[PDB]
């Protein structure tokens, strides 16, 4: 880029409204075929492609998301819907644009289009200007020195694509590996019914009705809207120490774990967490310390490889928000081996598992410091 | 605080036993009958003897009756008809009703006191209803003449459904103000409570007295509540008064005056058949504006009426809603017509909720007859003490913060700021663009995020050789 | 408190749209679709919630991708009276293809 | 259809849980909680908005982790119904803790 | 049953689905019926708590994934992640 | 019972009585008392039956 100068948005591009769109017969199941795509996550479940009015996504239109939100942009890659949130930036010129390229540009304004504060449609903000195009370079030479610079987005982008791809296929093979591996435990392994491993505690919960238990304090909260997580040593909720006098609570120890048995299950599969620092959780959670025969994360990885079947057979325990029960969670029965048999086969699982998640160590931490260094790498190429 | 949690709870206490909105007018009516009850006793021994006797000597009547104008008994005071306790029957009140707002001579504001009702089912039930009610009121106790302060909580049952928080209305006040000490403030149109104009001389009585606090207002229920509610806070007969209607179709007083303070609170959706219904396309008033409102657009007609009624030395401090962009060619030229002269002076934005339930924020419009020349769209949403409004019941000394840097012209970042005069004629006349200051400013360095990842990968490679050489067990 | 006093009052902005900007164009004509349409839906939890529970609009959806995903509940519920009331002005502008355009003629 | 009628079939149930199993231990108390809770709930949607329109709940919440994540508005506004039940029947717990359990002595 | 039970809508067929035509007839003998439900023991329930239903509630969404198949690839995709660090750290400097 | 139907004609073969909250399952204690050998009932339930 020799001479480099700002363009307007709306003199190289046809922005408009979708055509007549009819998407929804009353089912969407995974056995049709067109991808449908909106605004969040672009993947909604397929839909029946032919004969509704369909745009059918041709080589190299745009779209953005959305009225009052004016931030989303996505590539329709090779031929996709058209699903009713989808206004189309495209452009009347093909010779100077190659608008994969405006998509190179466009996501280098963070500085408006970051703002969602108003009930606002926003179609005069990226309808008008600006754009950077190495102009009056067309069309000999414009898009030529522009080629570098599409190797280097289209890798990276690549980059992200496949990164995410990686992730999700180590963790699948992974999580066959957990399954594989660690069962049918042979022969005979001791079949240990659960808290008999370690005398583990109820939960206890205070309310927000005395504002001196709830201000200060250093024992952290784990409640389900901080859980999800792999080995959480704090929490954004914190309950204060004096507050245990009216809390319900007991103490546990520094190498505990937690376990969400309410709102996930039923529906999902519930996740676990080893809690390093003593921190209290509420009524519909479970805290789980073992004893003395055992090792934490063996215990942790064994309810961890086998969250699908303490889910499944009492499954129901009334049509309610309680789910698969105290006493039924309580009952359940897993392998417990030999001392050679412990501390192996969860060095093998923690070590792996450390290595393919969050944080430390992590794949997709490595995957959003690119996403960082991406952001970064094009807000260094597009000046002048 | 001082008093103000018992009070609060022993008040809240009174609200059985079925649905609020209707034992609203009877706790409220029954509480004022007990403060004209303490009132006109009080005034009358200004001195010996607390129970009083039928030697009324009626040529000494006339007297209070142009002095106060709430001239009822010596025997059937709230304190004397509420010693008979579980008394067949109810009408008595409703004649201890009758005359003390007849009080003919001179210029009433009576034709008042008409809320309490009766239902109930039964007569019995509504006797012990009603003796119930006049027991509640008896056993709230002021133990020297804020008791009537526990009415404006009383007022906020439901606010915690148009009645206006209280230091907003405080906001407005030091808006319409200053520097300004003249006859007379102030007018109200559709005041709904009595508040927002409550809290402006209420705190400047010791200011300056001038004239009425002149209101017109639409609902029937509301303007009692509202008649009473500027007559609980000591404000004296004459002047001090509302009008029942609405204020487009039938605004007085026209001739009195060009004011020298407006404030209001216009609530949204207040629409009105037009465009116009009547002839008054060629009105007195809204000439000026070129093209008249629509129906459900008729926020904007407050601010077409709110420069009649206004002096050159007056200015208007109106509420209105944020989503103005130029609200289409109906409105455009009438934001055009506004932003003609200088007749617009500032706006100000304001924090999400802090209402009951909207969740949105809404905007100040502060227009004066006054010429320096420039606008300062003075936007705000934080600070503005958005965490609550419970703190700091008494002042927030915070809007104290915001009057301040509003009173001298200023131009601040992380805040808004003054505007060039012809911003907005290049803008689409728009409310607002200009400034929203630009918060989260954050970048990074070049390569200090990768090799972290490098070494992480580093280590993921050996990681992946153990995990090949472990796979056989 | 109905879903129809919202869609009258839809139907009355974008009478008012399209007799005062006489527009002729249809992609114009649903750009002041939806001038008129969050323009008309109400804003206190009450009516929502009384429109909510009305006729006509319904708890199902047209398009998922108008919910944003966020803990906003009352946005969700704004954004489905949003997508039936678009729905009910493509209706809508299928009256006013031929409604009031063609007395126009002088 | 006030959230206050919701509260009564969720007190009124409590009391049958309390009186006719005798339970003294408040952790099984807070089992009986969680058992009339849901049991209380409504199901038709005009009675949920209705409940939803009226005082004592709020839209706001006290746990986040209580919505699940997913494109289902009224499990959303179920579970904020049973997360302020919930609260209440810790408040009905603090009640029941001595109204009930002291006169049965024979 | 959970599906099908056309689960999509009921404005199709308005007449009859002849769907629960399928449900009776399946109800009509006795059988034992996979990837729906079917009989179980007359004293399964008493083994159980008298519960409504746990049996049989027949285990959908049956999947597992090959050994090393999710892990070339990969393997291989860092191949390539190590020559793009290098990349990366030499075009670092314009 | 409020009345003195504990033991009435018909909910004696259930041993106890069903309460407020839950009479669901009175109608299906009254379904058997009206019914032949030959007949069948077909009534409907909440499903949220664990024991209660």
């Amino acid at each position: 880029g020799v001479e480099v100068e700002w363009l307007p948005l709306g003199e190289i591009t046809k922005y408009e409204q979708p055509t007549k769109y009819l998407v929804k017969a009353k089912d969407y199941h995974d056995t049709y075929t067109i991808p449908v795509l909106t605004a969040g996550k672009t993947f909604i479940l397929g839909y029946t492609n032919e004969t509704h009015g369909i745009y059918q996504a041709s080589k190299a239109p745009v779209i953005i998301f959305d009225d009052f939100t004016t931030a989303n942009k996505w590539v329709d890659f090779d031929f996709k819907a058209k699903s009713s949130a989808m206004k189309m930036v495209t452009s009347c010129d093909d010779n100077k644009t190659l608008l994969k390229y405006v998509y190179y540009w466009l996501n280098t304004l963070p500085s408006e289009f970051a703002e969602g504060d108003h009930k606002r449609q926003w179609i005069s903000n990226y309808s008008q200007k600006k754009i950077p195009i190495p102009c009056p370079d067309n069309p000999e030479k414009s898009l030529a020195i522009q080629s570098e610079i599409v190797r280097i987005l289209d890798k990276f982008t690549a980059l992200t694509a496949e990164l995410t791809a990686e992730l999700n296929m180590r963790k699948k093979q992974y999580n066959y590996y957990r399954d594989q591996l660690l069962s049918f435990k042979e022969g005979e392994v001791e079949w240990k019914t659960l808290g008999e491993i370690g005398k583990w505690y109820g939960g206890g919960t205070p309310s927000k009705n005395k504002i001196e238990f709830w201000e200060n304090g250093s024992i952290p909260w784990i409640s389900p809207k901080d859980m999800g997580r792999t080995l959480v040593d704090s929490s954004e909720d914190y309950i204060t120490e004096e507050a245990v006098l009216h809390s319900s609570t007991k103490l546990i120890p520094a190498n505990s774990i937690a376990i969400v048995v309410r709102s996930s299950i039923l529906d999902k599969v519930l996740p676990s967490a080893l809690i390093k620092v003593p921190a209290t959780l509420n009524q519909d959670m479970k805290a789980v310390i073992p004893h003395e025969n055992i090792l934490v994360k063996y215990i942790y990885h064994m309810i961890g490889s086998r969250g699908s079947d303490i889910l499944r057979a009492a499954k129901k325990t009334g049509g309610s928000v309680a789910s698969i029960d105290s006493k039924k969670l309580f009952s359940f029965k897993i392998p417990v081996p030999n001392i050679n048999e412990q501390q192996r086969i969860v060095e093998i699982l923690d070590k792996f598992d450390t290595l393919t998640n969050s944080i430390t160590e992590g794949l997709p931490r490595e995957i959003e410091l690119r996403q960082k260094q991406y952001e970064y790498y094009r807000d260094l190429l597009f000046s002048f | 605080a001082e008093l103000h949690r018992q009070i609060w709870q022993i008040a809240n206490d009174v609200r059985g036993s079925v649905d609020g909105w209707d034992f609203k007018q009877y706790v409220l009516g029954a509480l004022f009958y007990r403060f004209i009850s303490e009132n006109f006793s009080s005034y009358i021994e200004a001195t010996d003897d607390i129970k009083d006797d039928a030697i009324k000597t009626k040529g000494y009547f006339i007297y209070p009756s142009q002095l106060f104008c709430n001239v009822a008994a010596k025997a059937n005071t709230n304190d004397r008809l509420n010693a008979d306790l579980n008394s067949i029957f109810v009408a008595i009140e409703s004649s201890a009703y009758g005359y003390p707002s007849e009080a003919d001579i001179k210029g009433l504001f009576a034709d008042f006191d008409t809320t309490s009702n009766r239902l109930g089912n039964t007569v019995k039930d509504k006797n012990a209803r009603l003796a119930a009610v006049l027991k509640g009121v008896e056993g709230l106790k002021l133990g020297i003449d804020l008791f009537g302060d526990a009415y404006e909580f009383l007022i906020s049952n439901y606010a915690a459904e148009f009645f206006t928080p209280q230091h907003v209305s405080k906001l407005i006040a030091q808006l319409a103000m200053h520097g300004q000490t003249h006859v007379n403030k102030i007018y109200d149109p559709a005041a709904g409570s009595g508040s927002l104009l409550l809290q402006a001389k209420k705190q400047f009585d010791n200011h300056i007295i001038e004239e009425g606090f002149f209101g017109q207002e639409i609902n029937h229920t509301t303007y009692n509540l509202a008649r009473m509610n500027m007559f609980l806070h000591n404000i004296n007969y004459d002047k001090f008064d509302i009008k029942l209607g609405n204020t487009l179709t039938e605004p007085h007083f026209r001739d009195e005056k060009p004011f020298d303070a407006i404030v209001s609170n216009p609530p949204y959706s207040v629409k009105w058949i037009g465009s116009d219904d009547p002839t008054l396309i060629n009105d007195e008033r809204f000439a000026p504006a070129g093209v008249l409102a629509p129906k459900s657009k008729a926020d904007f007609a407050f601010v077409l009426h709110a420069l009649n009624y206004l002096s050159a030395k007056g200015r208007a401090a109106i509420v209105c809603f944020p989503g103005i962009f130029y609200r289409g060619g109906a409105e455009q030229k009438i934001r055009q017509y506004l932003v003609d002269n200088n007749y617009v002076e500032t706006v100000i934005s304001l924090a999400p909720n802090l209402f009951f339930g909207t969740t949105i924020a809404v905007n100040i419009l502060v227009l004066s007859k006054h010429k320096t020349d420039t606008n300062v769209q003075f936007i705000d949403a934080s600070e503005l003490f958005k965490k609550e409004t419970n703190n700091n019941i008494l002042t927030d000394a915070h809007i104290e913060q915001i009057m301040q840097v509003f009173a001298s012209k200023e131009d601040v970042a992380h805040l808004a700021k003054s505007v060039a005069f012809e911003t907005v004629v290049a803008n689409d006349y728009n409310l607002s663009v200009s400034s929203y200051v630009e918060a989260k400013d954050n970048r990074e360095i070049i390569d200090i995020a990768e090799l972290n990842a490098e070494l992480k990968t580093t280590v993921s490679k050996i990681d992946q050789l153990r995990k090949d050489i472990d796979a056989i067990v | 408190m109905t879903y129809n006093n919202v869609f009258d009052h839809a139907y009355e902005m974008l009478k008012e749209n399209i007799r005062y900007d006489d527009i002729r164009d249809t992609d114009d004509l649903h750009d002041a679709i939806h001038m008129a349409a969050d323009n008309a839906v109400p804003h206190y939890y009450a009516d929502i919630f009384s429109v909510m529970a009305s006729e006509g609009i319904d708890l199902e959806f047209e398009d998922s991708g108008l919910m944003p995903d966020t803990k906003d509940v009352i946005r969700i519920l704004q954004a489905r009276i949003y997508e039936q009331l678009t729905i009910d002005l493509w209706e809508d502008a299928e009256d006013l293809l031929n409604e009031y355009l063609e007395e126009v003629e002088e």
